[PDB]
């Protein structure tokens, strides 16, 4: 009900502009379609899904319960990511458990050394949902049988040949990616089931190409090397005068993203993707959110530097971010409830839900530091039609 | 009070050892030759070190190194006799351990065994050779050396289940504890080992002449001086080993004499493991495996096989599955004692007893008379194995080196060894289950 009241609020019923044939993604010139397909044909210019869509909550149910028919390991490398095919032709990306729940990434780990936990992937969907951004593909947790749903249903000999039995008579496997894909990192169930996050598959690039931009606040991805924006305090004055980032609808998309990343601690947003058929005047897809929620006793302020430098925010999210701080609409109790139905719940160790609020007030206080230094009407854009 | 003193003051730890040593041919190092060799290595070090200081522009302050006979490692080397590595209740070893804990370091390298790998990272290799592991060799002001194994795990941490032996960690505290167990058993076979807290910057990085070793030191987002083994970090199989921010604790293991003075013989154990994710060796399946071993040279003399039995006991007490090879001193012959060099893996499961280590004793069913007496004694409460270990380990700067479940495991594992000796006595009699040789 605390969550049910959030969506009764008048900040969460502002509809998107009227759509036209050049604003949808898949013009349909549709009730037996699977929930993954309703999800695809509903992607418009300014969202990934509707606020009260019947398919998104049903697609979440599918990823958790639907039977798995084929599994394949992803191409190239970059951490262990598995593609799964269900009985309804639908696909989903899978990130296995890899790390615990009450655990923290050690302080001595750089941002490029961190794990990818299903926790952050599941949580990021709900957090992106509570903020009414709706820029993440739906993801649900699941307790997968690593025999009858991984090994015994894959023809990828590269994967299959890593399923070994452990000294503890447990079933292990490690795959063949680039980072953390050897026996010492082999994911192991007791005796034959781990958990992961089935992230729903975006539409195939065959019928929906997707741009991929380099975020101008990407880190050096190198020790002992700074990334310019760590040396220029008004580096944002250059980005507001670059090829596309000079448009008002674009300099803002990054702001909503960074407030998202800082709430989770995801300092690995080196690139972001558009939708091509949509050009430069759309939303930004929040993908690969697995490097968050790895620290609960730490708030990484370096993530928020894009907001501190540009000192601009959307009034849409500003009035939201305030409401999420009041105890009657608190991020803690809202997220903990939204994450109560995920089959893998509790998806978040409690102090992360608590930290989620502490991170909100430092974002909220950061807007105030921009508002008394640059004024109000020059920090908040307006949305009220 | 003090069960430890009671142990060494017992009639067992005092009776002369047979056969006695004539000398000269029962001290693996010849004095006049060894001093000349070491005196030359000291002269070459002084030369090639001053030149390094001149290239990097550093005033050659202080005099050059002096090789003194009174150094601990010197007297440690010249004291290695046919009866073991060190002497029983030796005052040199006490000084030796204290020296490795306090003397300053003057050099640090990568050791051979690495370095001789040339390349060589094969991120596909599951059991990469024992040269891609984090360990350095330090040199002290008295010219002595020591194999430094840094801390890799907390005290109350075990090798997680689903971890095979070949990927188990490399505990510094178990290198120390294995030495204290060695001295308590009067096996006298692993080199003396101390725990020490090392300023990784002042005592490793700032003293190494190796351009690669300087390249593996970095600083964390928490501002801690870290370093790493070049190969495992690239394959992402292990992490780094950071100070807090500079202070790091490790285990120094005293160096054996130089292989130019005392050659050694890396011999494959007869009970090696497969070292694969599957597949078992012959002994892992045939309870009559030792019937075969007893008929293979040089295990036919019935005196080398006994030394391996002692090793199996010592490894079972510490849970050291990874004993693929035992080294020997060639001067002492087929009957010479075995050196227990790298124990860094034992003491990783305090809740589990791996009986496959005891397979030599289980299947050969024969134990040395002396070894059985010390094991029987260490089962009696007045000198129980855990208490004499707990007390002996208190003399280390890294106390407590062993948590309580580990110490209590030694007692229980001792019963299993004694239960097997008495157990397989019933099938063979004290005739073939005790070898009271001199
Ligand atoms: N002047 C130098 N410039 C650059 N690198 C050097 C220099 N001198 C030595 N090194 C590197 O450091 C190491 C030198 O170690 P050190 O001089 O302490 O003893 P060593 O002679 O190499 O070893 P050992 O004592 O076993 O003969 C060499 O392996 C070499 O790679
Ligand atoms: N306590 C110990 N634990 C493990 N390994 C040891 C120990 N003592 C010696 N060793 C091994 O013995 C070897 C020492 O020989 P090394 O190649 O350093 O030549 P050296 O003995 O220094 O002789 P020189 O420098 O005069 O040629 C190293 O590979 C080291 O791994």
């Amino acid at each position: 009900s605390l969550l049910a009241r959030l969506f009764e609020h008048p900040l969460y019923r502002v509809a998107v502009p009227p759509l036209t044939e050049e604003d949808v993604l898949f013009n349909v010139n549709v009730d037996s379609y699977p929930n993954w397909l309703k999800f695809h044909i509903g992607i418009n210019r300014y969202e990934l899904y509707s606020r009260h869509n019947p398919a998104i909550e049903a697609l979440l149910h599918d990823l958790s319960s639907q039977r798995i028919t084929s599994v394949a390991m992803k191409s190239g490398g970059t951490q262990l990511k598995l593609i799964m095919t269900f009985q309804n032709y639908g696909q989903a990306l899978f990130k296995p458990m890899k790390q615990t729940r009450e655990q923290e990434t050690p302080p001595d780990f750089f941002y490029f050394s961190d794990y990818e936990r299903h926790n952050a992937e599941i949580a990021a969907f709900h957090l992106d949902r509570i903020l009414d951004f709706r820029r993440v593909p739906p993801v649900a947790g699941r307790m997968v049988n690593m025999t009858k749903e991984i090994r015994d249903v894959t023809r990828d000999k590269k994967l299959w040949r890593t399923f070994f039995i452990s000294p503890a008579n447990n079933i292990c496997f490690y795959g063949e990616c680039s980072y953390y894909c050897s026996t010492e990192h082999a994911l192991c169930g007791k005796p034959d089931q781990i958990e992961g996050s089935l992230a729903a598959f975006l539409p195939d690039l065959s019928l929906a190409k997707r741009k991929t931009w380099r975020n101008p606040w990407r880190r050096s991805y190198h020790k002992r090397k700074k990334a310019e924006w760590e040396v220029d305090p008004d580096y944002c004055e250059e980005v507001k005068q670059t090829p596309p980032y000079d448009s008002s609808h674009r300099i803002l998309d990054v702001m909503d993203m960074t407030i998202f990343d800082f709430l989770m601690g995801n300092m690995d947003r080196h690139h972001y993707e558009t939708f091509e058929k949509f050009g430069n005047e759309t939303f930004i897809i929040h993908l690969d959110n697995g490097r968050g929620f790895g620290k609960y006793s730490h708030d990484e302020l370096s993530i928020l530097v894009p907001l501190q430098q540009c000192c601009r925010i959307r009034k849409s999210t500003y009035l939201r971010l305030q409401l999420l701080a009041k105890e009657e609409y608190k991020l803690s109790l809202l997220m903990a409830e939204s994450l109560r139905g995920d089959q893998v719940a509790p998806v978040l160790y409690q102090p992360h839900l608590e930290a989620l609020d502490r991170r909100l007030r430092v974002v909220l206080k950061a807007v105030r530091d921009c508002v008394e230094r640059n004024g109000l009407h020059s920090v908040v854009d307006d949305d009220l039609d | 009070s003090s069960k430890l003193q009671a142990l060494f003051a017992h009639p067992l730890y005092n009776v002369p050892e047979e056969p006695p040593l004539l000398g000269a041919e029962d001290s693996l190092l010849a004095s006049q030759e060894a001093l000349r060799y070491y005196r030359r290595k000291v002269a070459r070090w002084n030369r090639r070190h001053k030149m390094y200081r001149e290239q990097m522009n550093l005033t050659s302050l202080d005099p050059p190194l002096q090789l003194r006979l009174e150094a601990s490692w010197v007297q440690f080397h010249l004291g290695i006799n046919r009866h073991g590595l060190y002497s029983r209740s030796s005052p040199v070893v006490s000084k030796l351990l204290q020296d490795m804990r306090h003397f300053p370091t003057i050099s640090a390298d990568y050791s051979q065994d690495e370095k001789a790998l040339l390349g060589a990272c094969d991120c596909t290799q599951i059991v990469k050779p024992s040269g891609v592991h984090l360990k350095l060799v330090l040199r002290f002001s008295d010219f002595g050396k020591a194999m430094f194994k840094p801390m890799r795990q907390q005290r109350d941490e075990e090798t997680p289940v689903d971890f095979f032996y070949f990927i188990d960690f490399q505990r510094h505290n178990a290198e120390i504890a294995a030495f204290h167990l060695d001295r308590i058993l009067d096996f006298r076979r692993v080199p003396p080992t101390v725990g020490r807290i090392v300023n990784v910057t002042k005592e490793i990085l700032e003293v190494t002449k190796n351009e690669i070793l300087q390249s593996v030191f970095f600083v964390s987002p928490a501002s801690n001086v870290c370093f790493f083994a070049k190969c495992p970090y690239m394959c992402k199989t292990e992490y780094a080993v950071c100070g807090k921010p500079h202070l790091l604790e490790g285990s120094l293991s005293a160096f054996l004499p130089s292989l130019n003075l005392a050659p050694r013989l890396s011999v494959p154990n007869p009970w090696i493991r497969s070292y694969t994710l599957a597949g078992k060796e012959e002994w892992e399946v045939n309870p009559l495996y030792c019937d075969t071993v007893k008929q293979i040279y040089p295990y036919n003399n019935s005196q080398r096989l006994l030394n391996v039995i002692d090793m199996a006991i010592f490894d079972f007490l510490i849970g050291n599955m990874d004993r693929h090879h035992y080294e020997m001193f060639t001067k002492f012959g087929d009957d010479g004692f075995l050196i227990h060099l790298d124990n860094a893996r034992g003491f990783g499961r305090h809740s589990h007893d791996e009986i496959s280590i005891l397979s030599p004793l289980s299947q050969c069913c024969m134990i040395k008379k002396k070894t059985l007496l010390h094991l029987q004694l260490l089962a009696q409460a007045d000198y129980r194995l855990s208490d004499v270990m707990r007390e002996s380990l208190l003399e280390d700067q890294l106390s407590p080196v062993l948590t309580e479940p580990h110490l209590l495991a030694l007692d229980r594992r001792l019963q299993t060894i004694l239960r097997t000796v008495e157990g397989c006595i019933v099938a063979h009699g004290q005739q073939s289950v005790i070898v009271d040789g001199p």
